């Protein structure tokens, strides 16, 4: 029965959202999943509500494939998206039932979608990465969660420094790699540094006599340990000639058990060698190190050289009540990364923690405006806004493209829908008003928790990337023509 | 777990114990015949017509089947033509028989009867015999031809199998010494490589293995060189090189004199086994393991083509034409311990870039190994096994010039001679004798059920022709032809090939009717 | 029998029933793993991935494996075609009580019917190189649907033409590489004649090598003993075993001096290479590349011409590869090597760019079995009417034999055509236009007269295949054809399943 | 649908098998189980089987109007609208067409085969002998179904003699059967002299000459005529008798006024005691006594008699008019028959056979065969049968498709496929190959040769002119005509709604 197949289909994937419409917004509710291991988490976050769920139903499966995608296209939206699709997803139940063959329903969502985005542009507030006053607007945008917002405005600029260096106007796709927030225990937001190297989770030297640092260094890059079986220092002594020959004055060693990174006499042996000495350092941290530092790991101590390092302007070890941080300046090396580090600083550790997720999102709201440049309103609007001018102009479709392209329009009203519901508003009160205000009024009107009711969003200063709006209707309408798409389900070997 | 039955009743349970073992060779029968699917153990697919492959790969727990399996072996073994008609005629038989039990006739009575009907048949067969090699010897080509064509259309060659058939008739005249009055199909041996099509199949004069030469610089056609003893091939267990182990070395070496003093080793051991295989005496060298890269460069010189990791049974089908043996060392070998031939050659054929070895003695060979070509794997798998069963055909027309015009008229030919002397029998036996015409003909009735013909009038239409005409060949047309008269289409089957039919499935009577009790034990 | 035995093929036709067409469905798998969640409308992947259990079905599946390697597409067409024949005839035996060998014999009769409306559809363009180009285009645009590449078609079409028209001669396969780039919306990519590698050469060796001469070398160059290779360091004091490895750089170095004794400019390595063996390289002024894998070894063999050069005893007696331009680039976020000019290389390279690895495997599998349909319409210049058209075709001259024939045997024939009727109902259901009234409004235009129409799946409508340029291959739909006439051959011959003892 | 349409189905079932004269019989058991039938009479079948699908209480009522209307072609009709909707359930599930859809292709359809029945026609108006001799091959086909396939010819004479001497009104009042236990199938035999199976009379003269006939609907037995709840509380038995014996005065005046008319036979539906009828003796006229209705309601047309039912008064009544009034005894039983009648072309068929149990089926056989005979009259066209008018119809429906628009040629298709399934079930019942005996009449009449139909006998394919198998157009007209009525009820019904069961 390939119709059962997508009614199934169709009725287990809407289960999924009904998990989600709750979550949508800063009031929004709780979701409680006690995990496979009998750990309980409880948060309002959808992505870890998804990602933690592991629904077992294969199709369903793709709603959190496609959470996922939203959070490594634009990085925001993860419920959006979700919700979006499940409105697609009850709107093709309806098509369905009218006799729709699925097919016909597929490539007209997606021709809806094609003017769902130049509508979206339409809308498009025309910023540029230039405004230094406008990114901060944003950015005060996703920091109204802060925990304590009065360090909003010094985490603000961090994030402009840290990509406005590495990624100006005339740049495509920002790796969120290359901006690396490393948090740093204790201390206030009041201490916070753009560092235009790299940041080191281990500690230099413990042992007297240790340079610390070398300012004029070059960085050893190397996977290779130095491990002996007279002999204990004549064997560190005969790889001092490989460690000297390459002139690196700063060895960075990635942790191995097999053979030790910094032999212990080595601490004594660099300090005669003036070599900064680094021990222990995480091979996910390498991962990090090795790539932005432009220069390549030796997997062989013989294979230890002068190409093989880097030219560092500074690798210096910052000492404040025990920190002992390891950090590079100034890595430019011909085949270097823009590679830019964050230190973080508050109350606890349960703060900076928090506060490494929120510049996280940070990031990603830059990442949106230099991907995409210019601002949408917040607040539903755009979904409200898109709605009349998809269904003002769907008047003028004919044939089965008028039925399919109103049955969208429907479906765009289940964020404003959603957003009024978790807010406690009456949500026929609230959409009537958004659509009496798009009609005659401006596209900035939407839902305003702080006034308990619908104003002007952009009165309100409540603005979030075009990238978000764009992404949810690029990523729904590919999600709602897999779902549509599902025949059978077949056991595979 | 053992049987208990009592009374003829228990013959009932035998007889329709056989009736289950027709019912899957039944429709197996003719050309136009219906395949079965065999499950292999290992859950490979094959699909077949051949009822010998059809019984072996059967599987049945009644151990009458298993004895008519076992007895029906013989007709593969000895004959290797119509095993299929064993049992399909063993069935009618027994079934014929269960009337004769319910009328009451003594089990021994009905045995009795099948043994002197046989009697009458095989002779009346005799009185209908024709000879196939009649006349000049151009003409026994010619019509040995025409009848290994009718084993070979049969199959999934019948497109072109007329080539098939052109290596067929060649081979075994190339075989056949008339002076030796027999031939020795071990002399043949059937090989192919998969993929290809039929005119990719050849007619070899000689030997040829799934083998190519290790090394391409080495020459790919050894010759004798006007007057040496042919081209020997060396078969050993261990290559001409220095000493090295395929296992494990521990060669302790002290410093850089023992380190390169191997080398020293190995370049006299190179040119020494080197030079021990042309002194020797091989011209190529074919051992289990391969040669090392020095040695193979000074093999050069010597024109030493040579193969690695052969097994014995492979260079043993060569040294069966060539004399070879596998001597344990190279130093005891000689001309004739390494076994001669004329000409190794190597042939690459259109887009198959295998390149096999071909092993010639320049003249009429003690052996040749055809080569088969075919667009499936399995498909070449039943191709050789036409080439088998059409190398028995030609194999039984030159043991026997006597041949039959089958096609079910010699079945029906020997039905009316039946009823001509059930008319003479006047006592008990009349029922038994009647009965063993209904079973002769069911072999032409099974012939045309698996063509798509009258079951009744089919045989009426054949009878009518060869009772009130002649005994002039009234065949079934499931060849799809215009009329009967195989001796105008040329099918034609073996005098001796049929005899044996008769014969064996009277034996097979005399085994199952004569069974009282299966008294199957356990197993500690 | 027959009702256990030919039934296992239907299970076959509905597996595969909803993914054929421009519009087709897609499928789910989903093993026990858990982790094999696969969303396709491949026919190579859905039949392999499928476990069977009737073994007459399991023969139809090595059946469309034969056609997947033999031709590289129509392995769904096979699989379908195939199947509604013995539907067709599963309907025969049941309602008309026909004898299994009558349907067999029916079927060979329509075959020839079949190969004999083909014949008369061909249409070529030997003449007006021009048109063949053109031809070229529409046979890619049909060739290159059914892929997730449909959104940009059309630039996927021009870099096939291209590559097809690049050979211009021997339909040499292996010349066209393909490589999956990461980054950038397909139509991002471009045909290039550097048969790109992964891997740059020498240690520090200029980057543009012009009129070099490439030597091959397949075997380890790490450490390279003089095939004294085996022996071990076994000594009581470890500056002994330094020493012993000074002597197989001496014996690196002979072999160094018999590669070297070439008089080379460039040297390519199968394997890895030890710094001292490269540094001889590098120190020789020789562009060394070393660990080149099976498409290293065997393209480059097919490219710069020459051999693996297992004996290096002397400049001759031996092919020694050449390339105009070795050009050493950051391309594709990745160091690439060009070779430019190979050994009278009439080839290219199409370079994919895509945005992520599952879109490029199925680009990957698109692009391989695209030109692999293309390089059979160089030898087969004769085309024929896509669009459903051919199928309707094939239905009129099958119904017209279906005129003269005796009774048995025309129940068959009629019949043969009823399941022609049933691919272009397929392909009308799968796109989710009336399946009803296209493929009859096809009947009534081929039957009086219009022998170019066929079906607008994208608009609805039924319109001249020649206008819309909907083109496909005489041998392609030959063979589905003929493959599906031993198909049917094979499968209305099985009678019974017999189990030998299961392991 | 996928019910309303299948429900009619079984239908066919029950009469598929009972198609041609070589069908096999079905088997009835009552209720009781104790009254077992045995037979092949479609419409017995039909009205004897009970069926609970409400879709077959329709199909049954339709086979019953022709029952009634024709006579002939109950399972023909019943099998070829069963054959459709088997062709519209494809049409249904496997192809997704719209009911109504079906509805307009399968009158589309109808058009064109009434066509190919017109064009195939054939009638001889002169040569009123080859109308004859094609009234014979008519009954050749008519009389089939019956133990009568054994002496099938001769009842072809006595059937087609008659119809031959009717020349008159097709009122088959005009033709009356008469069953007789004893003699064989061959000894029935046809006689002019419609007579009635009864002789009335106690010393009456047996032979009337210029006879005429009064017919009675009265009561000459005894008196009180429509008089209740009169009773005789007499002191005297001839105060009681004398009213019955003045009524018996009365009718004495009443055989006078019966007298005067001029009348030598009376013909009584009531009793007539012996006095009343004893006085007719002197008069000449022979007395009839309590012949029924059924009897004397055609004697009232065959003899042209007058029902007379009051005979106060003479001179007020018509009569009727016979050359020779006589008693037959044949089949040890005594008959009066009637010869010379007012319009004198009637005659009575007489059955001589073995049982009535075998006489029973012969007497609908020949009364059914009578009503086919008579229509052929009116409509002299006749065509081929045997499947020839099937396949000619298929040629003409396959002609349809290829001139169709895309909805419509479907079901053009099943049309013409339910159509070749008419003689696919003949050649099953006659136990012959019909796949090849089909297909070898679909190619002898698709490649010209529209002559040949299917031998029944040989089990081939011949001439239906020289082997004699004829069927009337306005029977083929009827079987066509009907099934698309049949159809158009039946594929019309989307749902079943019962008012709940009394």
């Amino acid at each position: 029965k390939p119709q059962e197949v997508r009614k199934a289909n169709i009725i287990a994937a809407r289960s999924v959202a009904d998990a989600i419409r709750t979550s949508l917004g800063p009031k929004g509710m709780d979701k409680m999943i006690k995990t496979s291991r009998g750990e309980i988490i409880i948060s309002n976050d959808g992505h870890t509500i998804l990602k933690q769920m592991a629904i077992l139903h294969p199709v369903a499966r793709m709603l959190v494939e496609v959470s996922a995608a939203q959070d490594s296209e634009a990085g925001d939206g993860t419920t959006s998206v979700v919700i979006l699709t499940g409105a697609l997803l009850g709107a093709a139940e309806r098509l369905l039932n009218k006799g729709i063959h699925p097919t016909i329903i597929a490539d007209s969502f997606q021709s809806a979608a094609k003017r769902s985005v130049d509508i979206l542009l339409e809308m498009c507030h025309k910023v540029s990465l230039s405004d230094r006053e406008q990114l901060v607007r944003a950015a005060s945008t996703s920091l109204s969660s802060k925990i304590v917002s009065q360090y909003s405005s010094f985490l603000a600029p961090l994030a402009v420094d840290s990509v406005l260096k590495i990624s100006d106007e005339n740049s495509k796709n920002v790796d969120l790699n290359d901006i690396r927030l490393v948090k740093k225990v204790g201390g206030t937001i009041d201490d916070t540094e753009m560092i235009d190297g790299v940041v080191l989770t281990q500690t230099a030297i413990k042992s007297a006599g240790g340079p610390t640092r070398k300012e004029k260094a070059k960085i050893g890059l190397i996977q290779f340990q130095i491990s002996p079986p007279k002999e204990e220092r004549a064997y560190l002594l005969n790889i001092c000639k490989k460690i000297k020959k390459a002139k690196c004055n700063v060895l960075l060693i990635q942790k191995s058990i097999l053979r030790d990174a910094v032999n212990d006499l080595a601490l004594h042996f660099l300090s005669k060698l003036n070599i900064m000495v680094v021990k222990d350092i995480e091979r996910e941290e390498i991962e990090f190190l090795s790539k932005g530092l432009g220069c390549k790991p030796i997997a062989d101590i013989e294979l230890f050289t002068e190409d093989r390092l880097g030219s560092a302007d500074l690798v210096e070890e910052i000492d404040s009540d025990g920190s002992k941080i390891v950090r590079v300046t100034g890595i430019r090396n011909n085949n270097a990364r823009p590679t830019v580090s964050v230190v973080i600083r508050g109350a606890n550790n349960m703060i900076i923690d928090e506060t490494e997720r929120s510049l996280h999102d940070a990031l990603c709201v830059i990442r949106c405006l230099v991907k995409e440049r210019g601002l949408i309103a917040g607040g539903g609007a755009p979904e409200i806004e898109i709605s009349r001018r998809l269904s003002k102009e769907a008047r003028s479709m004919e044939g089965v493209q008028a039925f399919i392209w109103q049955e969208f329009a429907s479906a765009l009203e289940v964020i404003p829908t959603t957003l009024a519901e978790n807010a406690g508003l009456n949500s026929i009160k609230v959409v009537t008003e958004l659509r009496s205000k798009h009609e005659n009024g401006e596209l900035n009107d939407g839902i305003s928790v702080r006034r308990s009711g619908t104003t002007n969003t952009y009165e309100e200063h409540i603005l979030q990337p075009v990238l978000v709006s764009t992404s949810a209707i690029t990523l729904a309408s590919e999600c709602v023509k897999s779902i549509l798409r599902i025949d059978d389900i077949a056991f595979s070997r | 777990n053992k049987k208990r039955q009592h009374g003829l009743e228990a013959k009932k349970s035998h007889i329709l114990a056989a009736r289950s073992v027709a019912s899957i060779i039944k429709t197996s029968l003719g050309p136009r015949g219906l395949d079965k699917i065999l499950i292999s153990p290992d859950g490979e697919i094959t699909i077949t017509n051949d009822g010998a492959t059809i019984l072996s790969q059967m599987e049945l727990d009644n151990e009458i089947a298993k004895l008519l399996v076992q007895l029906s072996k013989s007709q593969d073994d000895e004959i290797g033509d119509g095993t299929t008609g064993v049992v399909v005629l063993a069935s009618a038989l027994l079934d014929q028989a269960l009337e004769l039990i319910q009328k009451g006739i003594h089990p021994i009575k009905i045995a009795n009867g099948f043994d002197e009907a046989a009697k009458l048949a095989i002779s009346k067969l005799e009185e209908t015999c024709d000879d196939i090699s009649a006349s000049n010897d151009e003409l026994f080509r010619d019509f040995l031809l025409r009848a290994a064509k009718t084993s070979l259309g049969s199959k999934i060659v019948s497109k072109d199998h007329d080539r098939f058939a052109e290596m067929a008739v060649e081979a075994v005249i190339n075989v056949m010494d008339k002076d030796r009055k027999d031939v020795d199909f071990d002399l043949i041996k059937m090989q192919g490589r998969v993929g290809g099509s039929i005119s990719d199949s050849k007619l070899i004069n000689g030997v040829i293995l799934d083998k190519d030469f290790s090394h391409p610089q080495m020459p790919k056609c050894v010759l004798p060189k006007e007057g040496s003893d042919g081209v020997k091939l060396a078969i050993l267990t261990c290559p001409f090189e220095p000493p090295k182990p395929k296992t494990k070395h521990k060669l302790d070496i002290s410093s850089v004199e023992e380190y390169q003093k191997l080398q020293t080793y190995e370049q006299d051991k190179f040119k020494e086994m080197i030079d021990d295989v042309k002194k020797a005496g091989a011209d190529v060298v074919i051992c289990q393991w391969g040669f090392d890269d020095e040695a193979n460069h000074l093999l050069l010189q010597n024109d030493l083509p040579a193969v690695r990791w052969v097994g014995g049974q492979e260079l043993e089908h060569i040294a069966i034409s060539t004399n070879g043996r596998i001597v344990p060392r190279f130093q005891d070998l000689s001309k004739d311990k390494l076994g001669t031939c004329s000409r190794i050659y190597e042939q690459e054929f259109g887009t198959t870039k295998d390149r096999m070895l071909i092993i010639e003695q320049s003249k009429e060979t003690k052996t040749v190994t055809c080569f088969v070509r075919g667009s499936n794997k399995m498909i070449v798998d039943e191709a050789e096994r036409a080439l088998h069963d059409s190398l028995c055909v030609v194999r039984n027309l030159v043991k026997d010039s006597r041949v039959v015009y089958g096609g079910g008229a010699a079945e029906v030919t020997m039905s009316l001679a039946v009823s001509e002397e059930a008319d003479k029998q006047r006592g008990i036996d009349q029922y038994a004798f009647r009965g063993f015409a209904q079973a002769l003909d069911t072999i032409p009735m099974t012939l045309a059920e698996n063509s798509g013909l009258d079951p009744i009038g089919t045989l009426s239409t054949l009878k009518s022709k060869q009772l009130k005409e002649k005994i002039s060949n009234i065949g079934v047309d499931c060849l799809g032809y215009g009329s009967n008269d195989m001796k105008e289409l040329f099918v034609v089957d073996p005098f001796i090939g049929k005899k044996q039919q008769i014969l064996l499935a009277t034996q097979l009577c005399r085994m199952i009717l004569k069974i009282d009790n299966v008294i199957i034990s356990g197993k500690d | 029998a027959r009702l256990s035995a030919f039934v296992g093929a239907i299970a076959v036709g509905d597996l595969v029933k909803s993914t054929l067409g421009p519009k087709g469905m897609d499928k789910l798998l989903q093993s026990a793993s858990s982790n094999t969640c696969m969303v396709t409308n491949d026919g190579a992947t859905i039949l392999k991935s499928i476990p069977l259990d009737n073994p007459a079905a399991k023969v139809l599946v090595n059946i469309s494996k034969v056609q997947d390697d033999e031709v590289g597409d129509g392995t769904t067409s096979v699989t379908v075609l195939s199947a509604e024949l013995l539907r067709e005839a599963e309907k025969l035996i049941d309602q008309s009580k026909i004898h299994p060998q009558t349907i067999i014999e029916g079927y060979r009769l329509a075959s020839a019917a079949a190969l004999d409306a083909l014949t008369k559809a061909a249409v070529d363009n030997s003449h007006d190189k021009t048109m063949f180009r053109e031809d070229l285009i529409h046979i890619a645009k049909t060739t290159l649907s059914s892929k997730i590449l449909s959104q940009d078609k059309d630039h996927f079409a021009e870099l096939a033409t291209n590559a097809i028209l690049r050979l211009k001669g021997s339909t040499n396969l292996e010349h066209i590489q393909i490589i999956k780039i990461l980054g950038g919306k397909l139509s991002d990519s471009f045909l290039d004649e550097g048969f790109i590698l992964a891997k740059k050469f020498g240690n520090n060796q200029p980057k543009r090598i012009e009129n070099a001469k490439i030597l091959i070398a397949n075997t380890t160059l790490d450490t390279d003993k003089v095939k004294i290779f085996g022996t071990k360091f076994k000594v009581d004091s470890t500056a002994k075993l330094a020493q012993l490895e000074k002597a197989e750089r001496e014996k690196m170095k002979n072999k160094i001096a018999k590669i070297s004794k070439f008089g080379i400019n460039t040297f390519i390595n199968r394997q890895l290479i030890y710094d001292y063996p490269e540094q001889l390289f590098t120190d020789l002024g020789i562009n060394s590349i070393e660990h080149a894998d099976f498409e290293g070894v065997e393209r480059l063999a097919l490219v710069t011409g020459g051999e693996v050069v297992s004996t290096f005893d002397e400049p001759s007696k031996c092919k020694l590869g050449e390339c105009d331009v070795i050009e050493e680039i950051m391309l594709g976020e990745q160091p690439f090597l060009k070779f430019s000019g190979c050994k009278a290389g009439e080839a290219c390279t199409i370079v994919l760019r895509g945005a992520t690895d599952q879109t490029l495997d199925e680009a990957e599998r698109s692009l391989h079995d695209a030109l692999s349909v293309l390089s059979q319409t160089t030898k087969e210049t004769r085309t024929v009417l896509g669009g459903g058209c051919a199928e309707m075709v094939m239905s009129k001259a099958v119904d017209t034999e279906a005129q003269n024939i005796d009774g048995k045997k025309s129940l068959a024939v009629e019949a043969f055509a009823r399941a022609l009727r049933q691919l272009p109902t397929i392909l009308a259901d799968n796109a989710g236009f009336d399946s009803s009234e296209l493929v009859s409004k096809l009947r009534s235009s081929i039957y009086n007269g219009i022998s170019t129409s066929g079906l607008d799946l994208n608009n609805g409508t039924i319109a001249d295949m020649r206008q819309l340029g909907i083109v496909e291959s005489y041998k392609l739909k030959r063979a589905v054809v003929s493959s599906a006439s031993e198909a049917a051959e094979v499968l209305l011959r099985v009678d019974n399943i017999i189990r030998a003892r299961p392991r």
